[PDB]
């Protein structure tokens, strides 16, 4: 029913921001099985400017079948608008729903032991802000925009003159979407940093508080700062595109680089707070299987500390070849090495919380030790990108896109996985069966590293951004890169029909606790699903 | 000229060095590729062994320790050393790509929608330079016989499609070149993976680049920063020639 929607309940909130995240998630993925249909072979055989003609219904159908090049012309708008609409919704409309609405309200509350959260009614508005957002993303995608055509063709950073210039409304849809998602995140962060503060269990010291109740904690700090900024750079954005200003325009005085200070101030935080819930949850599921207490607790919650502080003073390494001066470029060089040291060590620590365990391989840790693996392959990369000198090459090309989409991309994605099979039974009474569980994880494994890895290769060889086509001989990378598109793709599917499964007929689930002793957190105290009234 | 700035059927590496800066890039690279490959190794290495080794069924007793000191300082500062001597070799190849010398040859370039505009302010040349198969060039931005056609007259083949342009920036080889790199409309961005020079192009602004070619040939960029619908249609094309053959292409463009 519609009682679910006016719920002000942060475990039917947590359901809701999920259940969001994940159909918004199917929708962005298909955008990137669409994008990687294109870029599986050189020539523009899909995005042909003659499916225009047709209607909206009738070009969308006749696009998704390929043409002679003979018979296409190239449409670089559509190219434009998908990855933008892929971006934009991934990065505000995804993962962090997912992992800060959806675990994150679930879970914290539980973890800390309060009954419930500071605000309630603004916890649900929070929701209605992400899905009104989400709504005007969407909507932007059918709204006349650039080049006479439909959607916004900006790149999801909305970099001036050209975000400025776009012709349409499009854009400003784009803008009013980013708005509603920044509100969404800033009352929720609100929400929970009072009730962290302010409603946590007699005996609940700070020091007794688990990781994941922690990462939230931080995250919203993160949100705080990070969103306002934000805000302002695309009011800016609004301003100069509707009501005369010309902050971002060199004829009335402006400087597009501006923007881009602004945008990254919040852009990095941005990762960090995708990344950082993740982090949480790894290090439940990894105590949890090993059967062994985390490794250096208070070093854990030290590094997520000095990671989120650190994340605010290393933006312009973005921004390395906009026309940064040496001295600028040294000093964040400089900065961003720094902050990999707290950040690649909490590695060593799940490593040495499995060391000495008795370790089981179920479902949520074959997810986390993934999370280990991928996490350490992107964050390595990330280095190589931090020397100014070196980024001179790969700035813009198909390494970075490698580089992001296994630090961020797939460790978002590889701890939402975990939270997933970790707590479904605890959320809804039904436990997944453990032979699927396995099966999506070595297919979506398979899948993502076929996709993503040629990618390195491709930068190397020096394939730019934001191309709808590309050179012949980037042709065998690019084919591998969009086989392992289309595996992934199968394994979420699949994954879709084993949460189906599980809700509808998965076992049973009897016990508080189903999983073992070494799961101490109080949500393991309570039955599955909890009561509607905890503690 | 032999076609060298360009990418290679399946290639993993970078695209061949031209340049002294292209060549500290090279290495630099090549330096943290070994580390970061060892790095990574020895990770999942240890997760595989522990795996392994801690499984359930080999161990089924679980340790309680938390802590270990000395292995927590060691996997502290072996880190900062590692960035300390990465930061140590590859601060002075920031130095080098970003002091720019006194230029032999300079060049100013103006990103638009969608082509690259080149000015030679000592030699009073200026052109245009449109990708070959672009609208400019009687295409639409893909390939058919007559874009073939072009191409092959332009000295190329069907393989450099997407990258050829009709007009080309000319330099001497073993001459310090310094481009000043601004755009017109939008962002664009001016670069060339051979020469390991890469300079976004914002309007309002002049930025500068230098690049010293060290043999001579056909070298190939595409713009870098997304600029609306012909983003992926707007290339760069660099000729090294000799001193002589330079000075023959100058003297073609003097007006009498
Ligand atoms: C999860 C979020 C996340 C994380 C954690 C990181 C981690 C890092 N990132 Fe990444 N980054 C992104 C998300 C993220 N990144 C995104 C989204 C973009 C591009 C956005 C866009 O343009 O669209 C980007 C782009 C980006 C750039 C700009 C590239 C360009 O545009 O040209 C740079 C430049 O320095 C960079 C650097 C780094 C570094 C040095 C790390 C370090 O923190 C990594 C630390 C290292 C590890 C985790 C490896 C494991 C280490 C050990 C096991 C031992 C530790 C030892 C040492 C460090 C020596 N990143
Ligand atoms: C979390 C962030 C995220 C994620 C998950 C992904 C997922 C994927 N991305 Fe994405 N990507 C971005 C963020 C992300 N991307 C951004 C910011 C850009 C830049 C856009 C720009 O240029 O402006 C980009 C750009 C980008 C490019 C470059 C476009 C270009 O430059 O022209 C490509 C190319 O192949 C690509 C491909 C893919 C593929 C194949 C997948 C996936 O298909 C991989 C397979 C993964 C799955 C099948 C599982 C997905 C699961 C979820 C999303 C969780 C859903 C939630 C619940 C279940 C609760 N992406
Ligand atoms: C003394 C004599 C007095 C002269 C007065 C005449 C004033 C001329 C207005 C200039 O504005 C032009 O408008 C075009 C149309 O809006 C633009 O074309 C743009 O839009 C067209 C479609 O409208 C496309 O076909 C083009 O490719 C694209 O460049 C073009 O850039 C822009 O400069
Ligand atoms: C696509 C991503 C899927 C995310 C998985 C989310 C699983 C949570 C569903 C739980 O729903 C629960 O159902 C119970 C009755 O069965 C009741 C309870 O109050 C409600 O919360
Ligand atoms: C379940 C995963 C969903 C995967 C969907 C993948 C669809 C694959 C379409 C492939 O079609 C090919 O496209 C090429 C041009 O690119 C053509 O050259 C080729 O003749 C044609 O065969
Ligand atoms: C940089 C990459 C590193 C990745 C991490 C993986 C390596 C983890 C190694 C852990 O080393 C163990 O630490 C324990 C605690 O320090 C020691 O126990 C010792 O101390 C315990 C704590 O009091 C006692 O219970 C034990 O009996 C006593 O053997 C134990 O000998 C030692 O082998
Ligand atoms: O610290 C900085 O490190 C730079 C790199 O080590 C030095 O640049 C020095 O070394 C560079 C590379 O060897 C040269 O390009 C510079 O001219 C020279 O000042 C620079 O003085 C010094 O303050
Ligand atoms: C007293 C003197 C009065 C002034 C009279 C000047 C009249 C002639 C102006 C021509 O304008 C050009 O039109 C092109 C064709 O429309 C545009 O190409 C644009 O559009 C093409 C087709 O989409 C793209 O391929 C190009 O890259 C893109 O620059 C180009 O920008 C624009 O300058
Ligand atoms: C207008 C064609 C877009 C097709 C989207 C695929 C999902
Ligand atoms: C003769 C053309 C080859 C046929 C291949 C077309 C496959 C298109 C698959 C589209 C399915 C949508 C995901
Ligand atoms: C030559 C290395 C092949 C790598 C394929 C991606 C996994
Ligand atoms: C650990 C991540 C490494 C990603 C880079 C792969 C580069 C392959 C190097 C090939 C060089 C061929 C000459
Ligand atoms: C010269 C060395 C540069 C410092 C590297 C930063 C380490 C963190
Ligand atoms: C090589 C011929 C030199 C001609 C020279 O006068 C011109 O480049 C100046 O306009
Ligand atoms: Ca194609
Ligand atoms: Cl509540
Ligand atoms: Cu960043
Ligand atoms: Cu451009
Ligand atoms: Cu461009
Ligand atoms: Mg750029
Ligand atoms: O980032």
């Amino acid at each position: 029913f519609t009682r679910w929607f006016m719920s002000t309940n942060h475990k039917d909130i947590g359901v809701l921001y999920l259940f969001t995240g994940g159909l918004v998630g199917l929708i962005s993925v298909a955008f990137t099985v669409y994008m990687r249909m294109e870029l599986m072979a050189p020539g523009v055989q899909f995005m042909c400017a003659e499916h225009l003609e047709s209607g909206l219904v009738k070009g969308f159908f006749q696009s998704l079948w390929p043409s002679a090049v003979e018979n296409c012309t190239p449409n670089g708008h559509l190219w434009n608008v998908m990855i933008t609409g892929h971006g934009i919704l991934m990065m505000f409309f995804v993962v962090i729903p997912a992992l800060f609405g959806g675990f994150g309200n679930y879970f914290m509350p539980l973890h800390i032991g309060a009954p419930a959260m500071a605000f309630p009614r603004m916890n649900n508005l929070s929701y209605w802000l992400y899905v009104a957002g989400t709504s005007l993303a969407v909507a932007s995608l059918f709204a006349p925009g650039g080049n006479g055509q439909l959607g916004s063709g900006i790149g999801w950073v909305l970099y001036p003159p050209l975000s400025t210039s776009e012709s349409g409304y499009s854009t400003d849809l784009a803008i009013f979407a980013v708005h509603l998602s920044g509100a969404s995140s800033i009352l929720g962060a609100i929400n929970m940093i009072t009730t962290f503060l302010n409603m946590r269990a007699p005996g609940m010291t700070m020091h007794k508080v688990p990781l994941f109740a922690w990462s939230i904690f931080v995250t919203a700090w993160l949100i705080l700062l990070a969103l306002p900024v934000l805000a302002g750079a695309i009011t800016m954005l609004l301003t100069d595109r509707n009501f005369g200003t010309t902050f971002f325009q060199p004829s009335g005085g402006g400087d597009p680089v501006l923007y881009q200070h602004i945008l990254w101030f919040f852009g990095h935080p941005e990762v960090y707070i995708i990344v950082l819930p993740a982090f949480g949850i790894v290090s439940h599921v990894i105590a949890t299987f090993a059967k062994k207490p985390i490794f250096g607790y208070l070093p854990m919650v030290y590094a997520m500390v000095a990671i989120g502080v650190l994340g605010f003073v290393v933006w312009a390494h973005h921004m390395y070849t906009a026309g940064l001066s040496l001295t600028q470029q040294s000093y964040f060089m400089m900065a961003t090495m720094v902050i990999a040291v707290p950040t690649g060590i909490k590695i060593f620590s799940w490593i040495a919380t499995m060391w000495g365990g008795s370790i089981e391989l179920k479902t949520p840790m074959l997810w986390a030790l993934g999370f280990l693996f991928l996490f350490t392959v992107g964050g390595v990369t990330g280095i190589v990108l931090s020397q100014a000198s070196v980024d001179r090459y790969y700035h813009d090309t198909y390494y970075v896109v490698a580089h992001f989409h296994y630090v961020m991309s797939l460790g978002a994605v590889f701890g939402i996985f975990a939270g997933i099979y970790f707590w479904i039974g605890k959320m809804s009474g039904r436990q997944y069966p453990e032979w699927a569980g396995k099966l999506h994880f070595w297919m979506m494994f398979v899948g993502a590293n076929l996709t993503f890895f040629p990618q390195h290769f491709l930068g190397r060889q020096g394939m730019p951004r934001r191309y709808i086509d590309y050179p012949e001989a980037f042709a065998t990378w690019n084919f591998v890169s969009s086989l392992g598109a289309f595996l992934s793709f199968a394994s979420f599917l699949f994954f879709l029909g084993v949460i189906f499964y599980t809700l509808t007929r998965g076992a049973r689930v009897t016990a508080n606790n189903y999983w073992n002793e070494h799961a101490d957190t109080l949500e393991w105290t309570l039955t599955s699903p909890p009561p509607e009234h905890t503690f | 000229l032999e076609i060298i700035g360009r990418p290679q059927p399946g290639g993993t590496g970078f695209q061949p060095s031209a340049s002294p800066v292209a060549t500290q890039i090279h290495w630099l690279d090549g330096f943290i590729l070994v580390i970061i490959a060892a790095i990574t190794i020895f990770v999942t290495l240890l997760i595989l062994y522990a795996v392994w080794r801690f499984h359930e069924k080999r161990n089924k007793v679980p340790a309680r320790f938390t802590h270990n000191s000395p292995l927590e300082i060691a996997w502290t500062i072996v880190p900062i050393v590692i960035l300390v001597a990465i930061g140590a070799f590859s601060l002075p190849v920031l130095f080098n790509q970003q002091e720019i010398p006194e230029a032999d040859v300079t060049v100013k370039v103006t990103g638009y929608q969608w082509y690259w505009g080149y000015e030679y302010p000592d030699e009073e040349i200026s052109f245009e330079s449109y990708m070959i198969g672009s609208p400019a060039t009687g295409g639409d931005n893909r390939m058919s016989p007559e874009v073939e056609q072009q191409l092959i007259e332009a000295g190329y083949s069907r393989d450099e499609f997407l990258l050829a342009t009709d007009t080309a920036m000319v330099v001497p080889v073993n001459k310090t070149v310094v481009v000043q790199v601004t755009g017109a409309d939008v962002i664009h961005s001016w670069t060339v993976p051979a020469f390991g020079v890469k300079q976004d192009a914002v309007p309002g602004r002049l930025a500068q680049l230098w690049f010293r070619a060290e043999r001579e040939g056909i070298f190939f960029g595409q713009c870098s920063e997304l600029c609306g619908i012909s983003h992926a249609y707007m290339p760069i094309t660099v000729k090294v020639v000799s001193e002589e053959a330079y000075a023959a292409w100058l003297e073609q463009h003097h007006h009498h």
